């Protein structure tokens, strides 16, 4: 069995001055609401502030590529639609492998607006972060952006910019296997 | 491994956590050392059996304990009565658990218990036995593993290899056995040996042990869970019990003996059928009628027993049989109630409480 | 669907920041309506199908004596079937479960009545001044220490267009409004207008109590990340959750009797209602109601002498048969009986499972407390008057605050005072040396080095049980924690007992590769009780900080390292007042209030290891992991 996807959002990545491709996320709206809604609202920019022209600030090799802040790029910023932070909802899904998205928090019940795309099976993060998505396509784009050169602070020397971000509606919730990729 | 085992007087030299002994056994197994691995695996099996026996003894009292009648003023508030009884039972369980030696160690995780309930250590046990000149023990362990898992390819291959070797053709013994299975085997053997009294005695002995084992296995399934959602009071205590019921349902079919590679269907009905026939052949109606009533209770759609019961009803006024001798046995009624209630409760629960947010991947 | 209050609140705050008054008023009003609608829905259907499915109970079913196991199984099955039916109904009603939960900050800003501040600003900017004065009065009633809103209220009162009767309160609950108004009328010697308001106050009090008891079945409260180590069975988790629910239900009597205009909940609310009622009824001339109210008051307090004189006087005035026929009121009897049963159950749970409980009622008879608990209350009452005598002897022979609340015996021998509070330039300060020897320091160092770096005492005991860390060190840690607790309690002349809040053994490692251009301080100067600021040098005792911590202590295990000092600072967070030098066995004990801002410097090459301890004076906020630590200690070493 598996969870049912409900909506899809696409990201356009630009490493420096070149384009790489498209990433299509699948978000579980029936298992984890109030988080998919936040991600979709930020992606489609109903209230103005959003992921448009954002940046990736952690490109840690072999581990993940974390980004999502849009107020300040140093990693001490970012806000949601529910004020500033909202509590963790439920840890029903685990980090089953590469390409599973989650919500980066700075403690307990401190969810903000920063996600991270996992690249290896990180089972020691279970029970601490909430998982709400899966990278359906464009895994090679994630592989290409993961390998960029970085200094000692994990920041990429060449900027990675989310050029565009939209939302694709799904007419039928279909299940996806709880596996890698 | 189970020859020198005693629940009461346990040797204190081998009292170590199950996980540590299993880890040591696995490490020695990977290191191409056989005798030490065999000893450590046997110790781990004994520790697991000790934990199960300690759980059964802890639930013997506490759970089956009468409650003194409360005051008159408390009778108007039922919720307080129910949850006060629950608190008393929980306190009794907490008091009883601390005294036993098996509960003062580090309790294993749920995955280790799941592995031990799948009889998986017997693979390493049989391999190490074969690599140490213990062929009868090797075939016994292979048969014990294959009884629980009759769909394994490699284990079937090693079983066929072992069977080909001369000599090891009569040592096929199941290492995880129960008393009621053996008693039933002797009862059936005597019944086929046209002997009635011995079969009657064996069946009447074997029924209470099966009931005791079934109730202990039911009581041993109310365990813990992994927390992954934070809901209200009723909605969160109605999911733990859904998992517990899922665990409880399989206990009837996990204790059914398997002979010839096929489990015996309708075990209790089979006992009552054999008992009824044995009593009939001795013309003991006074003890033969209730067996027929119980069998009709279990297998409602039957033909020969319905005609039997009709015939007994026709000649009721000749053997001096009253009207209350056509009632089912109390133990059969309890078994029937406690199985029907569980199945109906699971059917109800898997329509309204179980969340619908998962599908079949196609 | 009904959108959550926090989203509307955020939108309204953003609109207020941008400067769109219609937007902020619209969003704030929508949020205010939605919160009440959601609460009403929860209450309505929880009550409706808690009453739809009763608990039934089976007294006719007598369990079989011989077949105990089957009887137990059936008795469990019936109860769990009823539970499943109730849960199914609740799932059918409530629908989306994610709309009812919101963060703690949002509940805080709804308690402080900020949307009324925004609404009054917007309404003044829109020229709808009637709603403006209504919102301003509501906010001022909510927060009584606000000078600005007083100025706006005075301006509105002077400016023409506001009427005296338009000052309505839109947030205070009904049953409290007629109580205060009724008491004010009674104070002016007007008993004609006093009885109806007080009788109403009774009725809405009972209605509000019943409504508030039905909103307590909420989510279980785990201690941070302790739901990853929760290994309780079915019948233990059920009882833990129900004990928490019972505590929450019994805590409503102290919430129904509190107002923001006062700093302490009213004393004996319902008995005071009946006392005022019987006084007013005697004043009016109605005697039967006076006698009935006197009897239903004496039901609660049966040894009150003055009320007995009043009852005897009324009985003498009236006839004996009349004063014998009339009795108390039934609702008070039912209330008392249910509360007594709940208190009995909670006291049994406290006695057995060690789950703390503090009685919110002063009329509780001593017959409901177990004998084990009644001895612990006897000892703490003996030592409360013992301490008050010593302070009396100190003063009778005699800046007071530095002499009559410090200078304790320091029970354990081999312990001296390296610094007192005077040399340390401040109050509530001490530096003791030699609480433990070098063997203890080495053993704790090995314990923290083997496995690491905050490690609690419960986790250390668990690791010692598994076999990773030595058990003797895990017991020495527990013993030193208890010894330091007793030392801290004794030195500061505490009379009420000192409880445990948190404790973790930690180690700081100074990596020599990040030290370049590390001019910034390693840890900012702050305070433990409140949140120290950097502009107005004032802290707020607010929920995002820990407001229950009172005393703090630090115990050092080594002195082989450079830097990493401990210094006390003034409120300006700049002027260093006193510094201490870490060594072996040195303990720094200070009160965790706003008078002791502290800070730790930056460490260099070497190792720094210390135990940080925090204590509370509130039995409600205790270390919930210390009960299990004591349970483990009892069975491992004293079986
Ligand atoms: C259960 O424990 C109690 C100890 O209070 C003991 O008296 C009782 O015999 C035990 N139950 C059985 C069936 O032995
Ligand atoms: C147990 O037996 C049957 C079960 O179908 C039914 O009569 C009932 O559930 C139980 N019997 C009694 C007398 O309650
Ligand atoms: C006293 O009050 C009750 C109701 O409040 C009323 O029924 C009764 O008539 C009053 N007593 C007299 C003497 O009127
Ligand atoms: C800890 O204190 C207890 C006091 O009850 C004592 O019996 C025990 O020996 C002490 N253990 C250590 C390691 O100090
Ligand atoms: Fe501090």
């Amino acid at each position: 069995k598996g969870p049912k996807v409900t909506v899809k959002v696409y990201f356009d990545l630009r490493i420096g001055d070149e384009d790489v491709g498209r990433v299509i996320f699948g978000l579980f709206g029936k298992t984890v609401p109030k988080t998919v809604d936040n991600f979709v609202a930020l992606a489609t920019g109903e209230k103005g502030f959003g992921y448009k022209n954002s940046k990736f600030h952690r490109v840690i090799k072999d581990f993940m590529i974390q980004g999502g802040d849009f107020t300040r790029g140093d990693g001490t910023g970012g806000k949601s639609i529910y004020g500033e932070r909202f509590p963790d909802e439920n840890f029903k899904l685990k980090h089953y492998g590469p390409g599973w998205v989650s919500m980066a928090n700075a403690g307990k019940d401190t969810n903000g607006s920063q996600f991270f795309i996992t690249t290896v099976k990180t089972a020691w993060l279970d029970g601490k972060h909430v998982v709400f998505g899966k990278v359906l396509e464009g895994m090679e784009v994630v592989r290409k952006v993961e390998s960029t050169k970085t200094d000692s602070r994990d920041k990429p020397l060449k900027d990675v910019i989310i050029a565009d971000c939209g939302k694709i509606e799904v007419e039928k919730p279909f299940a996806i296997a709880k596996e890698a990729a | 491994q189970y020859e020198r085992y005693s629940f009461r007087s346990f040797p204190r030299d081998e009292l170590m956590p199950l996980e540590s002994a299993y880890r040591h056994a696995l490490d020695k197994y990977s290191g191409e050392h056989w005798a030490e691995s065999v000893g450590y695996l046997e110790i781990s099996l004994r520790l697991h059996r000790l934990l199960r026996d300690s759980e059964a003894f802890c639930h013997r009292n506490c759970s089956a304990a009468p409650q003194p009648e409360p005051a008159a003023g408390l009778a108007s508030y039922p919720e307080l009565r129910l949850f006060g009884g629950l608190l008393r039972r929980a306190h009794c369980l907490k008091r009883c658990k601390q005294g036993l030696p098996a509960f003062r160690q580090s309790q294993p995780s749920r995955e280790v218990l799941a592995d031990f309930q799948r009889r998986e250590p017997y693979k390493f046990l049989q391999f190490a036995y074969f690599k140490a000149n213990n062929l009868p023990k090797a075939i016994a362990a292979a048969h014990t593993f294959l009884l629980k898992h009759p769909d394994d390819e490699m284990m079937k291959r090693n079983m066929a290899y072992y069977k080909s070797l001369p000599g090891a053709e009569d040592y096929i013994k199941d290492l995880e056995t129960k008393s009621y299975e053996s008693l039933f085997i002797r009862a059936v053997r005597a019944y086929n040996g046209e002997n009635w009294r011995t079969s009657i005695t064996d069946m009447e002995l074997a029924l209470p042990d099966f009931f005791k084992a079934f109730y202990e296995c039911l009581a041993a399934c109310e365990g813990s869970r992994e927390i992954k959602d934070f809901k209200d009071f009723y909605l969160s205590i109605a999911d733990h019990y859904v998992e517990v019921l899922e665990c409880k349902i399989q206990c009837e079919e996990n204790l059914t003996p398997v002979i010839g590679g096929y489990p015996v269907e309708k075990f209790v009905a089979t006992m009552y059928h054999y008992l009824q026939f044995a009593y009939y052949k001795l013309n003991d109606l006074k003890n033969a009628a209730p067996c027929a009533v119980s069998y009709l209770l279990f297998d409602q759609n039957d033909k020969v027993m319905q005609q039997n019961l009709v015939y007994y009803q026709y000649h009721r006024d000749t053997w001096g049989l009253s009207d209350e001798h056509f009632q089912p046995r109390p133990e059969a009624v309890q078994f029937f109630n406690v199985t029907t209630l569980q199945k109906e409760l699971y059917d109800f629960a898997k329509e309204n409480i179980m969340d619908d947010d998962e599908g079949e991947v196609v | 669907g009904m959108v959550t209050p926090d989203l509307l609140f955020a939108e309204g705050t953003a609109a207020y920041a941008r400067g769109d008054w219609p937007g902020v008023v619209l969003s704030m009003e929508r949020a205010l309506r939605s919160r009440a609608a959601l609460r009403a829905l929860r209450l309505r259907c929880r009550t409706q199908c808690a009453a739809d499915f009763p608990w039934e109970l089976d007294p006719d079913w007598s369990p079989s004596p011989a077949q105990a196991s089957g009887a137990a199984a059936l008795r469990d099955l019936s109860f769990f079937g009823g539970l499943l039916r109730r849960a199914a109904c609740l799932r059918r009603c409530l629908g989306p479960p994610a709309a009812h939960s919101l963060s703690e900050e949002m509940e805080l800003e709804f308690r402080k009545r900020s949307p009324y501040n925004y609404l009054q600003v917007a309404y003044f900017k829109i020229n709808k001044l009637e709603k403006a004065v209504a919102a301003a009065h509501t906010f001022f009633v909510g927060n009584p220490e606000h000078m600005e809103m007083q100025q706006n209220l005075d301006y509105y009162q002077t400016m023409s267009g506001v009427k005296e009767a338009d000052f309505k309160d839109l947030e205070t609950q009904p049953h409290m409004q007629e109580f205060r108004l009724g008491v004010r009328l009674y104070s002016e010697e007007q008993p004609q207008e006093a009885v109806p308001h007080l009788e109403a106050a009774l009725q809405e009090y009972f209605v509000a109590y019943e409504e508030c008891r039905a909103l307590c079945e909420g989510p279980y409260d785990y201690d941070g990340y302790n739901y990853l180590e929760y290994n309780a069975d079915l019948f233990q988790a059920i009882t833990d959750h129900y004990i928490q629910v019972l505590n929450c239900k019994q805590n409503c009597v102290t919430e129904l009797a509190s107002h923001p205009s006062r700093e302490k909940p009213f004393e004996d609310f319902l008995p005071s209602h009946y006392n005022y009622l019987q006084f007013a009824y005697y004043n009016i001339g109605n005697y039967t109601q006076a006698v009935e109210c006197a009897k239903t008051y004496l039901l609660f307090f049966p040894n009150d002498e003055v009320m007995n004189q009043n009852l005897a006087y009324y009985a003498a005035m009236l006839g004996e048969e009349h004063t014998r026929s009339i009795g108390p009121r039934e609702s008070a009897k039912e209330y008392r009986q249910r509360s007594l049963l709940e208190k009995e159950l909670l006291f049994f749970a406290y006695d057995v499972f060690g789950i703390p409980f503090v009685d919110p009622d002063s009329w509780t008879p001593e017959e409901v407390i177990p004998k084990r608990l009644q001895e612990k209350q006897k000892s703490e009452r003996e030592t409360a008057v013992r301490i008050s005598q010593e302070i009396g002897n100190l003063m009778k022979e005699i800046d007071v605050s530095r002499l009559t609340r410090e200078g304790g015996p320091l029970l354990y021998e081999g312990i001296s005072l390296t610094m007192n509070s005077k040399l340390l330039n401040g109050s509530q300060r001490v530096v003791m040396d030699g609480v433990i020897s070098d063997h203890e320091c080495q053993e704790l160092q090995r314990l923290t080095n083997v496995a690491a770096y905050g490690v609690t005492v419960f986790k250390a005991l668990k690791l010692g049980q598994e076999g990773k860390v030595p058990l003797q060190s895990a017991h020495l840690y527990y013993n030193v924690t208890e010894k330091v607790r007793r030392i801290m309690e004794s030195y500061f002349r505490l009379d009420t007992p000192l409880y445990f809040s948190y404790s973790h053994l930690v180690c700081r490692t100074a990596i020599e590769e990040v030290q370049a251009e590390r001019k910034d301080d390693s840890h900012p100067v702050h305070v433990d009780n409140c949140i120290l600021n950097a502009e107005t040098l004032v802290c707020v005792k607010e929920p995002p900080a820990y407001t229950f911590r009172d005393y703090s202590a630090i115990l050092y295990l080594n002195g082989d390292f450079d830097g990493g000092n401990f210094y006390f600072t003034e409120l300006d967070a700049k002027t260093v007042t006193a510094e201490v030098q870490p060594q072996c066995g040195r303990a720094v004990g200070f009160s965790s209030g706003t008078e002791n801002p502290h800070g730790v410097k930056a460490v260099t090459r070497g190792q720094r290891c210390a135990i940080a301890l925090w204590f509370t004076l509130d039995p409600r906020h205790s270390e919930r992991d210390r009960v299990q630590a004591d349970d483990l200690v009892k069975m491992l070493f004293s079986p």
